RNA sequence: UCGGGUCUUGUAAUUGGAAUGAGUACAAUGUAAAUACCUUAACGAGGAACAAUUGGAGGGCAAGUCUGGUGCCAGCAGCCGCGGUAAUUCCAGCUCCAAUAGCGUAUAUUAAAGUUGUUGCAGUUAAAAAGCUCGUAGUUGAACUUUGGGCCCGGUUGGCCGG
RNA sequence: CCACUCGGCACCUUACGAGAAAUCAAAGUCUUUGGGUUCUGGGGGGAGUAUGGUCGCAAGGCUGAAACUUAAAGGAAUUGAC
């Protein structure tokens, strides 16, 4: 009968059985095991703050040839080194090092047909000030 | 199938089947309608007058149509002595 | 002027049958779009689908196209028909006519009460063409049709104003999709209900009738 | 720490964003009666939403209960009283085919243009936003006021309003006093 | 045939007379005192600026068969991705779309998910029947032990009435 | 040898029915979803690897991860072009 017990007095071993093959799901694993709150580099939450330590030309080959901008940063909260992509500057000129920045999630699944990394997060603003107003023009930054 | 007012709401009734009693649906193309005669006196057929049997395509299909045919024709006495009814 | 080549299609041009009714009453097998075109007037058509594949037919790599189409009544009466052809608009019309030879009726029904029209179906219903499953269950009146465009727009095309529709499988390859709901919405007439356990004589055909009409001379 | 005083939704955003049938459907009702949002149509399906799943959970219970018939008649009098409903389908099974023009239809919005008070559906929401249109003695300027079937007999102009009554208004005497002024110069 | 009126469009930064609050404010109301609201004298728009934005226009998914630059920072970037003088897909302009005082993004959760399945999954070959058997806890466990008949009582709907 | 009856290992048709298909008298009686009960799986790798426990002289066995990485990896069937 379906490979499972049936009998009215027996909800003890189907609620065992409902606990024991919950640990085959992703989104339970990682939640009831504080899996963000001690190895994410955000630690469990939705944006973080930064220092700038060095600009990247990181590369992706195939089948799309284009420089990626990237930037990496030291996490302020954590003492965490972590790579993160900034959009829709060809200059980056917005942002200089030694800055400050709030980082985002970001979700590009980069391929490994050739080796294209997919970086985890963007630039959401540089010392304070919002990096799509400066892109767009609506404010000015100070430069440090 | 009728509504509040009492008058009936469907496109057709349906034809059942009579060695099984189910529904013959409209594209049931392996069941058959049959037609026996009415005889005279002398033995002349009737022309416009029939017996009429249906044997769905799950009857027919299946190899029973015969037999059924046999027992639904004994039952109505146009055979004799052909169906038992206990073998 | 159109001439028949059967005798259920010179039946038809003589006037002598009025509905599909004796059709679907006695399970003939139609072959003359002509007869559905001069029973059903009021038969609008919709394509569903239009889509280029590509052939290999014989050292020549060439481009026909698959028609989906479905015709319907506004009343309970559907037709699905799938077409390959050379040419688009050729696709689409033997579509259209394989549509008008697999016409189906419906037997729309209530939920709950007895008033007015039916409106929704009579009993749940399911229908099965590849792994897609399709599954109607009546609902109330003014609810709608909870199915997907393609199935939503087949069940507009036969009168059915309220169903509840649950599928499973792959529904993404939708041919088999529009199938299993057509399946589904044919087997409504499949299923017996006790308010049709009454018992009925046995009608003759019009095929002995008019046995001296419409014969090949 | 008091009492958190309560509130709610009033609107429903539908399922999926962008289906052209659904879309040209709204625009459609928009045209026919002078919105402005289609947040304006989404609080009609809502109540009607509510209203149905009342009335489809009603269905459910058999006849001769007293919670079916007291609720019942509370519905089905309060749709007879604003005219949604019409007098012979005071049953449970016809407020299901009741459909959102047949709300739409009794707003004050289009009740003003359907008694011949103004030109337009867009003037009637244009007299009714500038506080010219009373229902009896008070005056209303929400063109969401959902007109209720006795008070039909009672639209008028307001006697502060220069159509109904006192003084013409800022442009006119504005205009009257340039014209006295240059005739005086 | 002309032209006789009924509508309904489109424009013409063409013209006309209207309506009114945003805002300012005598006063009055308000309030412990005020501020604000509801009222209200007196001002207050053709509104070429009392200027509506946010994201898009390959497909999913509504919207370009448009122009220029790019094509050494560029076929590009939730997913799939498609030419390089000639791109519906980069940047800008025009045009169009969606919701609109609100729209987008990140994180979490829920639905979609019949991908946690009691309802309601799957286990030949797609992931997965322990190498086989004994056996404790656990789960589950054949049929049978007053039927049938008769009496009276009074209810709560429906008809045949309406008294 | 003939006829019948149990209890087997296998065969060969069909399809009523199932399945994505090859096929299946069970892999049927399943959306019209419930005879009883045991065990197992939740995209692919990383990896039956790391660590701990236990069994063994040893070889090893049982139990058994995460970080990280990725848009496929697959199962069956179908055609003809080097």
């Amino acid at each position: 009968g379906k490979g499972k017990p049936r009998g009215l007095n027996s909800a003890r071993k189907l609620r065992v059985h409902r606990r024991n093959n919950r640990w085959a799901e992703n989104n339970y694993k990682k939640r009831l095991l504080g899996t963000a709150f001690k190895s994410s580099p955000f630690g469990g939450s939705s944006h973080a703050k930064g220092i700038v330590l060095e600009k990247l030309g990181i590369e992706s080959k195939q089948p799309n040839s284009a420089i990626r901008k990237c930037v990496r940063v030291q996490l302020i909260k954590n003492g965490k080194k972590v790579t993160a992509f900034v959009p829709n500057d060809g200059c980056l000129n917005f942002v200089d090092e030694n800055d400050e920045v709030l980082l985002a999630g970001f979700g590009r699944k980069g391929k490994a047909k050739g080796d294209i990394p997919g970086v985890r997060f963007k630039v959401v603003k540089v010392s304070g000030v919002s990096l799509l107003a400066l892109w767009k023009e609506k404010k000015e930054k100070p430069r440090s | 199938m009728e509504n509040d007012k009492g008058q009936l709401v469907e496109l057709y009734v349906p034809r059942k089947c009579s060695a099984t009693n189910r529904i013959i649906k409209a594209d049931d193309h392996a069941s058959v309608q049959i037609n026996v005669a009415k005889v005279d006196e002398e033995g002349r057929a009737i022309p416009g007058e029939y017996v009429t049997y249906a044997l769905s395509g799950y009857v027919r299909s299946r190899g029973e149509s015969d037999d059924s045919l046999n027992r639904l024709a004994q039952n109505d006495g146009l055979l004799k002595n052909v169906w038992s009814y206990s073998r | 002027g159109w001439v028949p080549v059967t005798k259920l299609g010179r039946l038809v041009k003589a006037g002598k049958i009025t509905t599909i009714e004796e059709i679907f009453l006695h399970s003939l097998p139609v072959k003359e779009f002509q007869i559905i075109d001069t029973l059903l007037p009021g038969l609008q058509d919709e394509v569903m689908n239009i889509k280029p594949v590509q052939k290999q037919t014989r050292a020549g790599q060439r481009t026909r196209f698959k028609a989906v189409v479905v015709v319907g009544d506004s009343n309970g009466h559907v037709g699905l028909g799938i077409k390959t052809a050379k040419e688009v608009a050729g696709a689409i019309r033997a579509g259209i006519i394989i549509a008008k030879l697999s016409v189906i009726p419906i037997r729309r029904g209530y939920w709950g009460t007895n008033l007015g029209q039916p409106h929704s179906l009579a009993t749940k219903t399911t229908g099965k063409c590849g792994s897609v499953t399709v599954r109607l269950i009546p609902a109330p009146r003014g609810s709608g049709i909870v199915a997907s465009p393609a199935v939503k727009k087949l069940l507009q095309l036969a009168g059915v104003e309220d169903v509840y529709t649950q599928s499973n499988g792959k529904t993404r390859t939708l041919e088999n999709t529009l199938k299993a709901a057509f399946v589904a919405i044919g087997n409504t007439y499949g299923f017996l209900t006790p308010n049709l356990w009454a018992e009925q004589p046995l009608p003759v055909s019009p095929l002995d009738i008019y046995s001296d009409e419409a014969s090949a001379q | 720490p008091r009492a958190p005083r309560t509130y709610s939704k009033t609107y429903s955003t539908p399922k999926r964003p962008y289906e052209s049938s659904r879309l040209d459907a709204e625009l459609k009702l928009a045209g026919e009666f002078g919105l402005k949002n289609k947040k304006e149509i989404y609080r009609i399906s809502f109540q009607l939403s509510k209203i149905r799943r009342a009335a489809r959970d009603l269905l459910t219970r058999d006849e001769k209960d007293p919670k079916r018939l007291f609720e019942g008649n509370a519905l089905i009098r309060r749709l007879v009283r604003v005219g949604v409903l019409s007098e012979d389908k005071k049953k449970l099974d016809y407020v299901l085919a009741l459909k959102v023009e047949d709300f739409l239809e009794r707003r004050l919005q289009t009740q003003v243009y359907k008694l011949g008070l103004a030109k337009s559906v867009h003037h009637a929401r244009v007299l009714i936003t500038q506080r010219h249109i009373a229902v009896g003695k008070q005056i209303v300027n929400i063109p969401s006021f959902m007109v209720r079937l006795d008070s039909e007999k009672h639209i008028d102009f307001a006697p502060t309003s220069p159509f109904g009554g006192a003084r013409p208004g800022r442009v006119a005497r504005r205009n009257a006093a340039r014209k006295a002024e240059a005739s005086g110069e």
